[PDB]
């Protein structure tokens, strides 16, 4: 949730979407906790799903 | 006079009709509606303007805050569409709001603000649209389809005498909006009215009347009409109104004024009638039986006792006379109600209705629309409030309201988008109208009905939803927490918006990958009127009556273009001059017709108006003024042809080709094919692939030329000029003098696409048409794209056509070819495919893309560099290595007897595990490009590191040579200016250019010339430095990849299949077939002078089907190659100029009466030369669609040449030698190559990848699947006695799990034998419903 | 305010929450 607030709030501070790299230095993560935080997965798509 | 790329070739034209309007730009639909979207629009009625108008202000929860709208401005893309492409992202724009927030003050309802702030907020991006209307959503083009849905209004359907046993029709009106509850109002077999909102339980339709605040006494005024009566002492006398006397019998001795007028018995006549209006009668004396069964009109109170009398609508008895005879009341009102005109609808409906006043159908109406709660006061005011008469839930809006009022026949245009009293009760007037005899129902198809959206109005309403989802956060927002002095940025979230846009253009059932396999196709993709989608009607739940072709569809929307298969008639496709009105409603040209003269001024008109006028037929004969040399012409006016006068008519069509497509109108001789046959020949003609050469056609429509330039493949020029410098890959024009703007030194320079792959696999790639200094004028084209050729859009080739039984190699429909189709290369077509290869990052550690590959011998590597990516330029087959990656593996639990073999071996198994990728099986193509995407921290290869060099070099090389061709051209400009005004014949070539920008000039318009040009040769100095830099920043820098994968390689082969027994060609004129033998050369039929026949067609494929127009073309094309062969001749030997100028004009005059002067009297004698080298191949011919070439015309052109007048030659056998009886066709017929090609449908699988849950084979040839056996296939072997064929196709085959692994060592031990078992399925199923309560088992 | 009971016309299972 921190993470997605802190990015929400520099989409509209610098105009396009905010890099890891960055996100690693507006918060006190070391660069690769952001990228495992990142990485863990959305929810399952249903296997239903109509291709 | 004719363009310079049109004395190259000039197509000879059979056509008649002076044509008087020119073909509309192809794509005006999608250009337009996307322009009205992103546009400034400052009265705002449509674009973003309107949705930023109609959702803002947001006020707060009367916390004296308002956020308020200001004005927005699109950003400019980061990426155009080249680099859009290549790296995989959108093509947008960023959307910026100037929003503005205010903070009121207390004791100040409207009272001025404390404080604003007006701050730029960024929400969102939307996908800008290319210059061809197509937008770049992932990497991709898609195309966004026009949807056909019915327009918002009121239609007043009908029944049609069903749904009941007597046979009644149930009139019925519906109130469509365009958001919103809809609202019907429809008749029952009592004839009593009902309504149902939102398609809900029914109700008496007084129930709404009641909602609106009318007691019963208003409702009998408004839909009665009264009948008073009078006590004249005795005798009940009535007032009289003579119309109303119609229709009924006289019970009694009608007189008046002392005489008898009709007598009781006798029925009243119409002169009865007349009589009594000349009479002057109005009152007459009546019996007081007459009152037995008259409905009074209002309350009644007898002021004595102050008491009821009786209730309005309660029938009249005799008790109730008597009663209120005496009461002191002489006036009675009372419904004229009849049989046939004036029914009594109204009065039964409120006698069957349990309501009584305003609450009580208020809460009726709660209880059907919100059942189970309970109702109170102010929750069903509320609630029937919101449902119509509320601007937040329901609008119209202006189409809507146009269609309302016109159907209501209200004189005004525009009003409020919500509903009122007088709309409801005008509809249910003239639904009772048309119950009584007057008026029509509404059909629900005529294209006057029926709207069409394109993707402004689609993209405009996604975004409107995306900006209510905002506007309920940041409502949210405002009210709660503080005041407090905070800015409108973090009040509002950009990801909702940019979300549902994406969701709409990169998700929809209208938003679909363009087929990208023509020109024609994409220009036929892009004009589609689609009639599915959302809020269009289901394929499912669509019957009969919108699959059909209707009359008005005479101009609007082809009739013989629609995709045969499960939606036939849902996906219409846009006729040729058909436009779009100002509300959405489809119309065409016509030309004014006055006094006699038909004028050549064009007037559009729409679906309904087209009914009042009557209108001429196309090919209709004028002479010199207009005035129709008939006196009976051929007109159409109510929807059905007829034969009129010659001074009745009113408009005449204006092009004999406005009724076709543009897909079926480069049919030639189209008019002599079949309906059903030109219907397949529209749509396989849209399936042909672009082949090496692409050739001509020989027999044409003249509607070729604006397919291939309207569509974007070809590279049309901007200005006129002289070309400079035409390389295989770049066109330098220099524009003419006039042509250029003061600033500027004008050189365009094009830069060609060169083999790029399209969605469909197939190559698209320019080559230049234009030699090196020659003159090119306005809107000519510089590049041939992808199937086209000078210009003229060609799908296929021309070839040898025979039509005889060849040995039953052409049995059904097969195509029997020849060699020489195969070695000269014409059918050889140019596939690409893109293939990946990510590097993931796994549990146990990331993946790697070096070149050291466990197990894998040395020939696989042989061909990967240093960093185990392949070569550029290297022949790669089937099984082939291209990428070489290995990623970590666990443990793997080695088996006893595999330690023993590597304890004696000594080998030890790697730890890592062999996945590269490598060439799909069966493909065997020339790498041509390799892209390496790599995320910004991870330390790139030596290949990347090459890949980028290139990058940068190229672009630097790229940008120095753009500023010198610049810099040239404005020196060269500057040079020109220098030799009037300040003359230097020789002192300027001397000194360097350097100094040429500085020198004098006298006091004209030409003072500031040498200024001007040095400062733009300034500017362009130093555009060149930003654009280098930025170049190198949008190079250098890392790339922005998925979460978890470290590099993407993509590699791009390019295969070329050539042709085989197995691929489908056809012609125009849908005559499909699969070729079915390559024959060598000297086994075709030869004609007398050794030339084979390049294919052999079948004969019986004409008469069954009707296609008869390949004959006529087939004969057309010998006379078109007679032509050619004969100038050829006449160019072999250099015989003169003369000559070939005498036998091309003579060539051009044929026949009679054709239009195109082609004078060559004022072709330059050198001109003629390049002319009769365009020809030597065969002159083209046009036939336009239903204009025509008569077969009195081929006749005269066989005979200009020396061909047979019959069409028909003799040839002789191949292998024999002897000639066949009986002269057969040949002719040059145009052959397409449609995309079945044999290679991608063949397939095959012994034993492969098994499903998950079931364990059965997958789906076919991306995942090796085996085919599926059906239960038509098991009931088929059901009816042999295969029961052992039958159990092994379902245990063994497929999905037994140990049968499958015993099967298959029996099988490789030479024992063939079964050990069935029980499919995994049936166990499946087992457990699926063991999991419910029923317990169900296997019992012996 | 006006009532006729209401069990049941209605399915919903937070409409008979609410009620
Ligand atoms: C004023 C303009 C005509 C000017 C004379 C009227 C006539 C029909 C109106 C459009 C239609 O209603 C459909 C659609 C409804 C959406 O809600 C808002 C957008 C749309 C495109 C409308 C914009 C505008 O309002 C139109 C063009
Ligand atoms: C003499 C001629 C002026 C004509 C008046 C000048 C001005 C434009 C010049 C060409 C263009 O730069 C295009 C091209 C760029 C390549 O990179 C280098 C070669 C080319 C052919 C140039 C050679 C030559 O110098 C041209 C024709």
């Amino acid at each position: 949730n921190k993470l997605n607030r802190i990015s929400r709030q520099m989409l509209q501070e610098m105009g396009r979407e905010p890099t890891p790299e960055e996100l690693a230095e507006r918060m006190l993560m070391p660069e690769d906790k952001i990228r495992k935080v990142l990485k863990i997965a959305k929810e399952p798509i249903s296997m239903e799903t109509p291709i | 006079v004719y363009s310079y790329t049109e004395k190259k070739r000039i197509r000879k034209d059979f056509g008649k009709r002076p044509q008087v309007l020119d073909v509309p730009y192809l794509l005006s639909i999608q250009l337009d509606s996307f322009q009205k979207f992103i546009e400034q629009d400052p009265e705002g009625q449509y674009g973003l303007e309107a949705a930023f108008r109609s959702v803002f202000p947001i006020q707060s929860y009367s916390g004296n805050s308002e956020l308020q709208y200001v004005s927005y401005r699109l950003g400019e893309p980061v990426f155009d569409v080249q680099e859009c492409q290549i790296r995989g992202v959108t093509y947008s724009a960023p959307l910026r709001v100037k929003l503005r927030l205010v903070i009121y003050e207390r004791e100040a309802p409207e009272g001025t603000v404390k404080d604003i702030k007006e701050q730029e907020v960024y929400m969102g991006e939307i996908p800008l649209m290319t210059d061809n209307g197509t937008f770049v959503i992932n990497g991709t083009e898609r195309v966004i389809v026009s949807q056909l849905h019915r327009s918002p209004g009121v239609f007043f359907d009908s029944d049609k005498g069903k749904t009941h046993s007597s046979g009644k029709v149930l009139y019925n009106a519906r109130i469509i909006p365009y958001r919103g509850s809809w609202l019907d109002f429809e008749f029952d077999p009592k004839d009593n009215l009902f309504v149902r909102i939102d398609r809900r339980r029914k109700l008496p339709a007084t129930i709404i009347l009641r909602a609106l605040n009318y007691t019963t006494e208003q409702i009998l005024d408004l839909f009665f009409e009264k009948v008073i009566f009078e006590i004249r002492d005795n005798k009940l006398q009535m007032e009289l109104v003579p119309e109303r006397l119609r229709g009924e019998t006289a019970s009694f001795d009608i007189e008046a004024n002392g005489k008898v007028y009709v007598e009781k018995g006798r029925r009243i006549t119409a002169r009865h009638i007349r009589q009594l209006e000349k009479d002057d009668v109005k009152l007459i004396e009546v019996p007081v039986e007459y009152i037995a069964g008259k409905v009074v009109a209002k309350d009644y109170i007898d002021e004595s006792t102050g008491e009821l009398i009786c209730a309005a609508n309660m029938e009249l008895s005799l008790d109730l006379l008597a009663k209120l005879s005496q009461s002191g009341h002489k006036r009675i009102e009372t419904l004229f109600t009849n049989d046939l005109d004036h029914g009594p609808y109204i009065s039964e409906t409120l006698r069957v209705d349990p309501t009584n006043d305003r609450l009580s159908a208020l809460v009726e109406i709660y209880r059907m629309m919100r059942p189970g709660e309970p109702p109170t006061r102010e929750a069903a005011e509320s609630l029937f409030e919101n449902l119509f008469f509320s601007e937040d839930r329901y609008d119209l809006s202006a189409v809507g309201r146009m269609k309302f009022n016109r159907s209501l026949l209200r004189e005004e245009i525009e009003g409020s988008g919500i509903l009122s009293k007088d709309d409801i009760i005008d509809v249910m007037k003239k639904l009772i109208d048309i119950r009584n005899g007057k008026g029509e129902v509404d059909d629900i198809d005529h294209l006057g009905n029926r709207r069409i959206r394109s993707v402004g109005e689609m993209a405009e309403n996604q975004f409107r939803v995306g900006l209510v989802r905002v506007e309920r956060a940041v409502k949210e927002r405002l009210s709660l927490g503080d005041l407090d002095t905070l800015m409108p940025q973090d009040m509002i979230n950009a990801k909702p918006i940019s979300a549902a846009v994406k969701e709409f253009f990169g998700s929809s059932q209208l938003s679909q990958f363009m087929d990208q396999n023509n020109p024609l196709s994409e220009i036929t993709h892009k004009r589609r009127i689609s009639a599915l989608g959302p809020g269009g009607l289901t394929r499912e739940r669509a019957g009969f009556e919108v699959r059909d072709v209707h009359p008005t569809h005479y101009g609007r929307v082809c009739p013989i273009e629609t995709p045969e298969g499960p939606n036939i008639g849902l996906i219409n496709s846009l006729s040729v001059y058909a436009q779009t009105n100002e509300y959405g409603f489809l119309e065409t040209p016509y030309r004014k017709v006055t006094d006699g003269v038909v004028t050549d001024e064009i007037h559009y008109l729409s679906a309904i108006e087209e009914g009042n006028y009557v209108i001429a037929q196309a090919n209709s004969n004028l002479d010199e003024e207009g005035h129709f040399v008939e006196d009976l012409v051929t007109c159409r006016s109510k929807g059905e042809s007829s034969l009129f006068s010659r001074d009745q008519v009113d408009y005449m069509d204006v092009s004999t080709q406005q009724v076709v497509s543009v897909g079926a109108s480069l049919i030639p001789f189209l008019e002599h094919d079949d309906a059903n046959r030109a219907l397949m020949g529209a749509n396989m003609q849209r399936q042909a692939v672009p082949t090496l050469r692409a050739d001509k056609p020989l027999v044409g429509t003249g509607m070729e030329r604006a397919v291939a330039v309207d569509s974007g493949v070809t590279a049309v020029a901007k200005r006129g000029g002289v070309v400079q410098y035409v390389d295989a890959s770049r066109i330098v024009i220099k524009v003419n003098e006039d042509e250029m703007y003061p600033g500027e030194a004008g050189i365009d320079i094009y830069n060609l696409t060169k083999y790029t792959r399209s969605n469909q696999n197939t190559c698209i790639n320019q080559m230049p048409c234009v030699s090196l200094g020659e003159p090119v004028e306005r809107g000519d084209v510089l590049a041939d794209g992808p199937s086209t050729d000078l210009g003229e859009l060609a799908l296929g080739q021309n070839m040898r056509v025979a039509f005889m039984p060849w040995n039953g190699y052409n049995f059904e429909d097969s195509i029997l070819v020849s060699e020489r189709v195969v070695q000269e290369d014409r059918f050889t077509t140019i596939h690409i495919q893109e293939l990946a290869c990510v590097s993931r990052d796994t549990k146990l550690g990331p993946e790697e893309i070096t070149a050291d590959i466990p197990n894998v011998g040395e020939a696989a590597l042989s061909k990967l560099d240093e960093s185990g990516i392949v070569y550029i330029g290297a022949e790669v087959t089937g099984g082939d290595i291209l990428v070489g990656k290995v990623t970590p593996k666990g443990e793997t639990q080695l088996t006893p007897e595999e330690k023993l073999l590597r304890a004696i071996f000594g080998e030890k198994a790697s730890d890592v595990k062999d996945s590269s990728l490598r060439v799909p099986n069966g493909v065997s193509g020339t790498v041509i490009d390799v892209q390496v995407f790599t995320r910004d921290g991870v330390e790139k290869d030596k290949r990347a590191l090459e890949i980028e060099e290139m990058q940068l070099k190229q672009a630097k090389k790229d940008l120095s040579e753009e500023l010198q061709i610049l810099e040239a051209g404005l020196f060269s400009r500057i040079r020109a200016v220098l030799v009037a005004g300040g003359v230097e014949a020789e002192k300027l070539d001397k000194l360097p250019r350097d100094r040429w920008l500085e020198l004098g000039l006298t006091d004209e318009e030409k003072q500031n010339q040498l200024e001007q040009l040095a400062e733009q040769y300034d500017e362009l100095k130093h555009e060149f430095e930003k654009k280098l830099e930025a170049k190198r920043r949008k190079i250098t820098q890392g790339d922005d990849l998925a979460p978890g994968v470290l590099k993407i390689v993509k590699v791009y082969l390019a295969v070329k299949r050539r042709i085989q027994p197995g691929d489908k060609m056809a012609g125009r004129h849908g005559n499909k077939g699969v070729i079915s033998k390559i024959n060598p050369i000297e086994d075709m039929p030869y004609d007398e002078n050794g030339t084979p026949v390049d294919i052999v067609l079948n004969p019986l494929g004409v008469p069954s089907r009707m296609n008869i127009g390949q004959i006529l073309e087939t004969h057309l094309g010998m006379a078109a190659k007679g032509i050619g062969d004969k100038i050829n001749a006449m160019l072999k030997q250099q015989q003169e100029v003369a000559k070939l100028r005498e036998f091309i004009q003579r060539a051009y005059d044929l026949g009679a009466d054709v239009r195109q002067k082609v004078d060559l009297s004022t072709f330059s004698d050198e001109e003629v030369m390049r002319l009769a080298e365009n020809l030597r191949k065969g002159m083209p011919i046009a036939t336009p669609v239903f204009d025509g070439a008569k077969e009195a015309e081929i006749k005269e052109l066989l005979k200009l040449g020396d061909l047979p007048t019959s069409g028909q030659i003799r040839l002789y056998d191949g292998r024999t030698g002897e000639q066949f009886e009986r002269p057969v066709t040949v002719g040059y017929m145009y052959m397409l190559k449609l995309n079945h090609l044999v290679d991608d449908k063949m397939h095959a699988r012994s034993t492969g990848s098994y499903s998950l849950v079931t364990q059965q084979p997958l789906g076919g040839k991306a995942q090796f699947g085996g085919q599926r056996f059906g239960e038509m296939e098991v009931w088929a072997l059901e009816a042999y006695g295969a029961a052992y064929t039958l159990q092994e196709m379902l245990t063994v085959k497929s999905d037994d799990v140990n049968g499958r692994t015993k099967m298959y060592k029996n099988i490789v031990d030479g024992n063939h034998q079964m050990e069935p078992g029980m499919p995994e399925s049936f166990n499946v199923l087992l457990k699926e419903i063991r999991s419910l309560g029923i317990n169900i088992e296997l019992e012996d | 305010s006006s009532v006729e009971s209401e069990i049941g016309r209605t399915t919903d299972p937070v409409r008979m929450y609410m009620r």
